[PDB]
């Protein structure tokens, strides 16, 4: 039988690193979305904007 | 005969360290990668928050930028039809509410 | 399913066409034993085959008994370089004295009469047959080549065709330069005429 | 017993030969329809669900081909293709940076406001300062991405050893 | 047409050319065992229009 | 370059990040009096111009 | 003190065929390089080693042919070739290829060389993890080989 | 170095390719003859055989003696009664010895998944067909996209968007 | 039967076999070529006649502009790359290096069907929708974005077509590079591969580097049209658009031409029974032309107001790229000498015409390289004459060499030499009567992309009329010859 093993999964280095990186990437995405809406004054209809 | 033997029952090896981790942190490349990580953690990150703590109750007195004057309020008579119908920037949520911009909903499927 | 083949014996397909049997192609519907066993009928051939087969069995048995029950008086181990799978062949294929030269000359004369001219004529026929196969509008036979073609070696070609051609090209180059400059401007070294 | 062919990955027929092109066609016609009638022919979430579902075939075939069809020749081919894809992405970023910096490197510019000195206390830094660009938060995000890069490099080398 | 829809409900199931009914299995079993008294029956033969 | 060169480069990059952080915050804090003075000056000039035109 | 077990490579099929016999598979997929211009110049003025070449029979004689081995199906014609210029009068610009029946003496009448291209089929155990880990005998192999000769076997594609 | 940057020998053109000091190791050697670059600081342990697994579906293809010769260990804590055998580089045979302790890596999820791909499913020449319902969904998606494209072309050209009829 | 129909459809839609994908590419390329030829005949009939004989209005010249733009796009992106690169690239590349398939087999099918969706969108937008795009194949803004006659979604669909064609070409390029690098049989070094393979590799390297920039430019056009930005409007830089487009543009023409050189070299080796003269030189010249082509793009922009030093630089770079092409031409001329090429072969005579016309086109384009002299020749019919005596008289005849060579090998029937001779000779003469006069019309001052011309330019267009009639005859002969190729006899009796 093939059964998922959370103990082995959490005792594996690749699983931890990738989950941490995915979490940090989501944090970065949310932060960058928070500055596009309620931080800036210029929109995509300008020269530099 | 096939290598599958060592795939099915690989040999077990003896270490003099309490774990592979410690043994694997005697390689100078891993040590240098950890050193770079520590450099970034120690210098910039602890300093960043330090500045945040140093200027916690002080203003951000940078002058605002000047985008569009009063005489150019019409944008030289340029068309401003967004692909979503109205004339509001995508992330101008408040401005959308003053022009609905979302009453023209389509169907869930082709019909 | 249609006509599924039964078994996996060899079939002549695109990937494999087999090794032709030229002897059967040539000697079709004609016996071979009048050439391999001249003067013998089928019964005589069979009787001879049986007699020789029994004799060969006896000789093979004698030879195996001999080689398998002889005492070893000497051991011969040839010299070879390290990493070499097999020793170099100690036989040379070049005649050394004049008697070997005469022997090889007689062998060459026999082989020429009986083994080389047949090969030459067979190959000539094969070339002509390939021409015939590609003839008749199927392929590009007669579009170039032939027996009248002038084949030149590298030295002859470069010396008698390439260099003179480049020489003529260079002379044409200079003459055309001068003539074109005169034609357009009306002078040789003074640009436009009646202007400067 | 089996008969062993060349090292080259022979290849399989697949539906991805037309599904991905049909996906591109669907996306572009969706954009055209949204441009024309300003409304969505099909809900955007449903469209993204279809797009995601079509592309789940890659990981499955990848798994079942690694289990069965893989060797160093195939791995080298795949890694070289990965490198070329990374190169294409780099070129895309270069093109967009070209687009951005075209009007910024060319310093002279006709501006709606004044940027000469000795007329106001702040005019002399109007053109050379976009003082709203969220620099502090940009630095925080930079720190996050440096975290990710360093941690991932460390872990990659650690497992490789 | 409906027959095509019958066997596609099970993507891992047989097809029209590989599906055998119980009666067909019984007839094949009788044919294989060379019983003396099994008188084989002629399948219903159809002309063009019927098909 | 060896690993030591890259560690030195990362140290320099960290130093630059710290410099930029501090410079940004200090400049933002330092321009408050100047911006306030400019605003007051332009407010006064506007009021004076309106009074003169009236 | 601790025990470590390196994670084995579980992949089967082509990968396990490669890792069971790395010499043969490497031979199949190992690139070899030809001489550049300066190397050709440096090679053409190297000396013969001994006077054997004046007496022995060269490699590629009617009695000492060049035997080469390909993989494929029994009876399939073999693809072989020269790199050119085995003779002074033969072309050498590019490699010249040949299609020849297997297990037969062929003669290149461009260079004059006799060769024996021949096929060895790569019949190997079904790589699904049931391969044998200890010396095997001729019985089971006898059955598999008989079936392959009589009917044929699938291809590892 | 350009050569070393592009994965070449480097300055010395007679040099090898692998630098296990910074993670560039030889997978083939590791799989066949074990990681002999860890040979100085690791040692085999020498003294529960594998015969207990002689009746399983995939291990039953082996002989009884072969599994008897293999000795197992829990793989976590050092057996205090087990001696240590020095790992000898340049020796291709020590990784295959039957005297050294081993660990039963047959309950590993990757092991189970591989053998299931070979022993637990009907062999399909197409991995997408190995999953029946997903293939159904994918072909349905293809038909859906065809219909959507046809409808969008019809609506945009004729100026009527099919919602009013 | 449903099973048979589904088997055929799946055979041609699920395939990942290089030969099948090659024949599909060839078929699509020939069809696109015929469509472009029809559009070109409409253009020529508009030019040959006085008083707007076909459009009958000055308000309706947008029809003529649509014709020129779709003719250019169809003939460049959908005709000559699918035939030159897609057809013989997939069919032959694995065969010449002795491998089974190209690496990434699925991406090949993805590439072909991306081409197909591009063609479908393009045809439906420019045939079944009103007022198509009317801005030439170089979609210069603000004509493409801010124009009364370009407001419909047909323009946007055409731009997205350009996107999908770029995607398909990138996929093909990556696949070719990867397959040639790693899948060579043992004993075949990288530089000993067939010359066609090397030309395909360099073409692939060209496409990879430049297409993303074109993608950026086209996305800029889309954003200007839809998001109402000013990237290229009066507050923008149409010159920026031109820089990006032409950074893609010239690598595209060298991509078109190099595989023709590779094919010609391969076929010559086959039909003259002698190796290439200076094979190493020809390969190195190919790679040199490929690399140098990335530094010259702005020679198409000598009149937009470049800096004078930049004008000087771009003229210099164009001369530099001229050099290796001359080396290649000399290599071909010396290759043909001392050979035994067939004397009654459409391939041989097509090679002659290819060589002559390419030398003439190269010289005319070398005149245009000089910045100063480009003041008098920009946007005249001299440029049209140039890139038609190159594209339509050298690249086309290279593909005719390949066609008359590989048909007996792909289908196993010989070629009707006399019929094909009629086709090729009339194609040569008819084209030379259409394009050659353009040169002298450009010098006299006629502008391009105009349907009505001043009375001073009558003789050039009369000669063009003659050439158009000859071209119609020739192309009808070609299509009829191919139909007759696959048809059994139609008459038979007893003598
Ligand atoms: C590969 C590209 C290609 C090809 C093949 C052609 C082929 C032809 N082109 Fe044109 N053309 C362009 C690329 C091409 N063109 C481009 C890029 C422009 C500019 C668009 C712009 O200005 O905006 C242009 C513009 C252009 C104009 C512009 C008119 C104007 O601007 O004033 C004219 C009119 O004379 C013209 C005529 C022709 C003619 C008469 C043919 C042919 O009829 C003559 C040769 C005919 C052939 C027979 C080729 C067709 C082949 C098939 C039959 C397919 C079979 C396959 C093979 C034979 C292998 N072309
Ligand atoms: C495959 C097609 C193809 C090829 C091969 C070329 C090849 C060249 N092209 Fe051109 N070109 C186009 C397709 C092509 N081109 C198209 C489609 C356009 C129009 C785009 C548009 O505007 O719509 C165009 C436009 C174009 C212009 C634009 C003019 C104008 O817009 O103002 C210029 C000018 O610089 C130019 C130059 C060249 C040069 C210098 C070469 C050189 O490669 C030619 C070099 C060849 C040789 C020189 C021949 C060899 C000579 C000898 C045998 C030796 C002689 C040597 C000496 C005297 C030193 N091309
Ligand atoms: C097909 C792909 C998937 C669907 C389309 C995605 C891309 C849409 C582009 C237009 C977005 C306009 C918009 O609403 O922007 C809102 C947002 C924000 O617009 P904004 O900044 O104007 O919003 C106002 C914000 N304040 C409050 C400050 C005033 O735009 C962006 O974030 C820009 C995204 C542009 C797209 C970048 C990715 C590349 C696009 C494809 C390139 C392909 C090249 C190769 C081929
Ligand atoms: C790992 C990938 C990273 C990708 C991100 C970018 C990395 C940085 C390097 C990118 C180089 C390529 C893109 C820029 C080149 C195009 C610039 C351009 O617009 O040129 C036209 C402009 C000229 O524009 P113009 O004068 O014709 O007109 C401007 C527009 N109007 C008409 C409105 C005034 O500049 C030049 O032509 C300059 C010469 C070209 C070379 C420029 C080199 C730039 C080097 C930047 C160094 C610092 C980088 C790091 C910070
Ligand atoms: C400036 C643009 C640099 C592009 C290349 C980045 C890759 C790089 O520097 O790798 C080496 C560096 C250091 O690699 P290293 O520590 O393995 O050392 C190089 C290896 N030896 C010493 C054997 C030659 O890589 C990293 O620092 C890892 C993260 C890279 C993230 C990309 C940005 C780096 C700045
Ligand atoms: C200068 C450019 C040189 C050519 C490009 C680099 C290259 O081929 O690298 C191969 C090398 C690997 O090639 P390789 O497989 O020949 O090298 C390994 C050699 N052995 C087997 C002896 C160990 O790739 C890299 O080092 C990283 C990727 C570089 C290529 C990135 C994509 C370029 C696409 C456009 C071309
Ligand atoms: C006009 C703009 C042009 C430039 C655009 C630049 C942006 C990037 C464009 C990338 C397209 C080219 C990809 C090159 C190859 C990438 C690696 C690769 O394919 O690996 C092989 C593999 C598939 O290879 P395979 O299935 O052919 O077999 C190879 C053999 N095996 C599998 C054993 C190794 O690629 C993938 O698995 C793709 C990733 C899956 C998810 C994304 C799917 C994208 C499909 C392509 C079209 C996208 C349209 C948008
Ligand atoms: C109007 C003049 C010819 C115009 C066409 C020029 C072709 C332009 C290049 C592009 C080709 C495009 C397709 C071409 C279709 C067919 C063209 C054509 O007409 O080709 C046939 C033409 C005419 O061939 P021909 O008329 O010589 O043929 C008679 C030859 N035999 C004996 C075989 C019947 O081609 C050539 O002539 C080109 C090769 C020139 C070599 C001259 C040798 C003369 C023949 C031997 C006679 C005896 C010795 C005489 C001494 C020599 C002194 C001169
Ligand atoms: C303008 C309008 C159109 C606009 C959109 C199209 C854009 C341009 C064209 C893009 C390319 C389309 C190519 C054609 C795709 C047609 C669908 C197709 O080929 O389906 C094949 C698929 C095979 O399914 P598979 O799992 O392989 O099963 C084999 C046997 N069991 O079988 C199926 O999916 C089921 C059977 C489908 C049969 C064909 C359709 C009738
Ligand atoms: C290897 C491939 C190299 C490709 C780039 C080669 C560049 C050669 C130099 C060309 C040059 O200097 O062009 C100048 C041109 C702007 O010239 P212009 O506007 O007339 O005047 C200067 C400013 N007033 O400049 C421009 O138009 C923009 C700057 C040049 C192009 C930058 C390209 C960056 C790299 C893109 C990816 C390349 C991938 C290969
Ligand atoms: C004496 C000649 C005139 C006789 C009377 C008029 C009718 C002629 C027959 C019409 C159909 C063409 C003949 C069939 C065929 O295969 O045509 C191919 C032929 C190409 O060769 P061709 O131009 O004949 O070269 C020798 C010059 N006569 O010709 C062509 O390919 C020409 C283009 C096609 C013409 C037919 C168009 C459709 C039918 C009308
Ligand atoms: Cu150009
Ligand atoms: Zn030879």
């Amino acid at each position: 039988p093939l059964v998922f093993d959370p103990k082995r999964a959490f005792n594996d280095e690749i699983f931890l690193c990738c989950s941490l990186c995915c979490i940090i990437f989501l944090i970065f995405l949310f932060n960058q979305y928070e500055e596009f809406a309620h931080e800036l004054s210029f929109d995509i209809r300008e020269q530099f904007g | 005969m096939s290598t599958n033997k060592n795939v099915f029952f690989p040999p077990a090896l003896h270490l003099k360290e309490n774990s592979i981790f410690q043994y694997k942190f005697k390689n100078l490349a891993v040590r240098h990668d950890a050193a770079r990580l520590g450099i970034i953690l120690a210098g910039p990150t602890l300093f960043y928050w330090f500045t945040v703590y140093y200027f916690k109750g002080m203003p951000n007195g940078l002058p605002p930028v000047l985008l569009n004057p009063f005489v150019n309020r019409n944008y030289r008579g340029q068309k401003r039809d967004m692909p979503w119908g109205t004339d509001c920037a995508f992330l101008d949520t408040k401005c959308h509410e003053e022009k609905d911009t979302w009453a023209k909903r389509g169907p869930f499927f082709i019909i | 399913l249609g006509h599924m083949r039964v078994g996996a014996l060899w079939q002549s397909n695109a990937n494999s066409r087999g090794l032709p049997n030229l002897l059967k192609e040539v000697m079709a519907a004609e016996p071979i034993y009048p050439y391999t066993h001249p003067g013998l009928s089928a019964k005589q051939i069979l009787w001879n085959t049986k007699f020789n087969l029994k004799l060969e069995k006896d000789l093979i048995s004698i030879a195996e008994s001999a080689v398998q029950s002889q005492t070893v008086n000497k051991v011969v181990i040839p010299t070879m370089l390290t990493g070499d799978v097999n020793p170099k062949s100690p036989a040379s294929v070049v005649a050394k004295d004049k008697y070997q030269l005469a022997k090889q000359m007689a062998e060459f004369q026999y082989k020429k009469s009986y083994f080389e001219k047949p090969w030459g004529y067979m190959f000539a026929y094969y070339c002509d047959e390939d021409r015939a196969r590609l003839c008749g509008g199927i392929g590009y036979v007669g579009h170039h080549g032939g027996g009248d073609a002038e084949i030149l070696s590298y030295t002859e070609y470069v010396s008698t065709v390439v260099y003179p051609t480049i020489f003529y090209m260079a002379i044409t180059f200079v003459v055309s330069l001068f003539l074109m400059y005169y034609y357009i401007y009306g002078t040789f070294f003074s640009s436009t005429r009646n202007r400067f | 017993m089996i008969l062993n062919t060349n090292i080259n990955y022979g290849g399989r027929n697949s539906r991805l030969c037309y599904l991905i092109p049909l996906m591109v066609h669907t996306i572009f016609l969706y954009l055209a329809y949204l441009i024309y009638y300003n409304i969505n022919l099909i809900n955007i979430y449903l469209l993204l669900i279809i797009i995601i579902f079509i592309n789940i075939e890659w990981p499955l075939v990848i798994i079942y081909e690694y289990i069965y069809l893989t060797n160093y020749n195939i791995q080298n081919n795949l890694l070289y293709n990965i490198a070329t894809f990374i190169f294409l992405e780099i070129l895309l970023f270069i093109g967009f940076y070209w687009l951005y910096i075209n009007n910024i490197i060319h310093y002279p510019n006709n501006l709606p406001y004044n940027n000469n000195i000795a007329v106001n206390l702040l005019d002399h830094l109007n053109h050379n300062n976009n003082t709203d660009i969220c620099l502090y938060i940009i630095l925080h995000n930079l720190l996050l991405l440096l975290y990710v890069t360093l941690i991932l490099q460390l872990v990659h080398r650690y497992v490789q050893l | 047409i409906r027959n095509r829809l019958l066997f596609t409900l099970n993507p891992t199931g047989y097809t029209e050319d590989t599906y055998v009914t119980k009666e067909a299995l019984r007839r094949q079993a009788l044919a294989e065992s060379k019983n003396l008294w099994y008188l084989p029956e002629r399948p219903v033969v159809a002309d063009q229009l019927e098909t | 370059p060896s690993s030591m060169a890259w560690t030195i480069g990362w140290g320099f990059y960290a130093a630059w990040i710290m410099k930029e952080t501090w410079n940004l915050r200090s400049s933002s804090v330092g321009w408050t009096p100047i911006t306030l003075m400019e605003a007051y000056k332009t407010k006064e000039r506007y009021l004076r111009s309106k009074a003169m035109m009236e | 003190d601790s025990v470590h077990v390196f994670r084995p490579e579980f992949a089967q099929g082509k990968f396990r065929i490669d890792l069971d016999q790395p010499a043969k598979q490497n031979k199949l997929q190992q690139q070899i390089y030809t001489l550049t211009d300066d190397e050709r110049e440096m090679y053409e003025d190297e000396p013969y080693i001994g006077v054997d070449h004046l007496y022995e029979a060269h490699k590629g004689s009617k009695e000492n042919p060049v035997v080469v081995e390909a993989i494929g199906v029994h009876g399939n014609d073999v693809f072989t070739g020269c790199l050119g210029g085995c003779h002074k009068d033969a072309a050498d610009a590019v490699a010249y290829y040949t299609i020849v029946p297997p297990n037969t003496l062929a003669v290149c009448i461009d260079c004059g060389i006799h060769f024996v291209a021949r096929i060895n089929e790569q019949l190997t155990f079904w790589p699904d993890g049931t391969q044998p880990w200890e010396k095997v005998d001729f019985k089971a192999v006898e059955g598999f080989l008989y079936k392959h000769y009589k009917y044929g076997s699938p291809l590892m594609i | 170095m350009l050569s070393r940057l592009l994965h070449g020998p480097g300055s010395d053109k007679g040099h090898g390719y692998f630098h296990p000091d910074h993670g560039l190791v030889d997978s083939a050697a590791q799989n066949i003859r074990g990681p002999y670059w860890h040979a100085e600081n690791m040692q085999f342990m020498q003294q529960e055989t594998a015969a207990q697994s002689s009746k399983l579906p995939v291990l039953s293809a082996q002989d009884g003696k072969t599994l008897q010769k293999i000795q197992l260990t829990d793989g976590s804590k050092v057996p205090k009664a087990a001696t240590l055998v020095k790992w000898n580089p340049k020796s291709v045979h020590q990784w295959h010895s039957d005297d050294i302790l081993r660990v039963d890596m047959t309950k590993h999820p990757e092991w189970v998944r591989t053998m299931r791909m070979f022993h637990g499913t009907v062999w399909r020449h197409r991995p997408e067909f190995r999953h029946p319902w997903f293939s159904r969904g994918s072909r349905a998606s293809g038909i859906i996209m065809l219909v959507f494209g046809a409808v969008a072309y019809g609506e945009i050209t004729f100026g009527k968007r099919l919602g009013g009829v | 039967m449903i099973n048979n129909i589904m088997h055929m459809i799946n055979k041609y839609t699920l395939t990942t076999s290089h030969k099948i994908i090659g024949i599909l590419y060839g078929y699509m390329g020939y069809i696109a070529g015929i469509l472009g030829y029809i559009i070109s005949m409409l253009i020529r009939m508009e030019l040959n006649t006085q008083g707007l004989a076909i459009v009958r209005k000055v308000k309706e010249v947008t029809i003529y502009n649509n014709w020129i733009t779709i003719h250019g796009l169809i003939m460049l992106f959908v005709f000559i790359m699918p035939v030159g690169i897609g057809f013989y690239g997939n069919y032959l590349i694995p065969m010449l290096i002795g491998t089974s398939e190209l690496s990434m087999p699925r991406m090949n099918g993805i590439s072909f069907w991306m081409l197909i969706v591009g063609v479908v969108i393009f045809v439906i937008s420019n045939v079944l929708m009103s007022k198509p795009i009317s801005s030439g194949w170089t979609l210069y803004p603000p004509l493409s974005t801010r124009d009364a006659d370009n407001i419909g979604v047909n323009i946007d669909l055409s731009l997205l077509v350009v996107h999908v064609l770029g995607i398909s070409s990138t996929i093909g390029s990556v696949n070719y590079i990867t397959t040639n690098k790693y899948n060579r049989h043992v004993g075949l070094t990288f530089m000993n591969i067939n010359i066609y393979n090397f030309s395909i590799i360099v073409t692939s390297i060209l496409l990879i580097g430049s297409l993303p920039i074109l993608g950026v430019a086209i996305t800029g056009l889309l954003l200007d049209r839809n998001i109402n930005s000013t990237i290229y409007d009066v507050i923008g830089d149409p010159v920026l658009y031109q820089h990006l487009f032409w950074f893609f543009g010239h690598p595209e023409v060298y991509v078109i031409i190099l595989p023709v050189f590779g094919l010609t070299s391969l076929i010559l080796t086959s039909i003259i029974h002698k190796d290439i003269f200076g094979r190493e030189g020809m390969m190195y010249c190919i790679i040199s032309i490929g690399v140098v082509g990335y530094f010259v793009w702005a020679h198409h922009m000598f009149t937009v107001g470049l800096d004078i030093d930049s004008r000087s630089y771009f003229s210099i770079a164009t001369s530099i790229i001229s050099i290796p092409t001359s080396v290649k031409m000399f290599s071909y001329i010396n290759t043909w000498a001392s050979g035994r090429g067939f004397r009654g072969n459409n391939s041989s005579w097509s090679f002659f015409s290819f060589l002559i016309c390419f030398c003439f086109g190269g010289f005319t384009g070398l005149l245009l390289s000089s910045g100063s002299l480009d003041i008098m020749l920009h946007d005249t019919y001299f440029v049209v004459g140039h890139f038609h005596t190159v594209l339509s008289l050298a690249a086309t005849f290279g593909l005719l060499i390949a066609h008359y060579f590989f048909l007996p090998i792909i289908f196993s029937y010989s070629i009707f030499e006399s019929f094909s001779f009629y086709h090729t000779f009339l194609l040569l003469v008819g084209a030379l009567l259409v394009f050659y006069p353009m040169h002298l019309a450009g010098l006299s001052g006629m502008a391009r992309r105009v349907p009505e011309y001043a009375d001073i330019f009558i003789p050039f267009m009369t000669v063009g009329f003659h050439g158009t009639f000859l071209l119609i005859f020739s192309t009808l002969t070609f299509i009829r010859s191919y139909f007759q190729f696959l048809s059994h006899i139609n008459h038979s009796n007893y003598l």
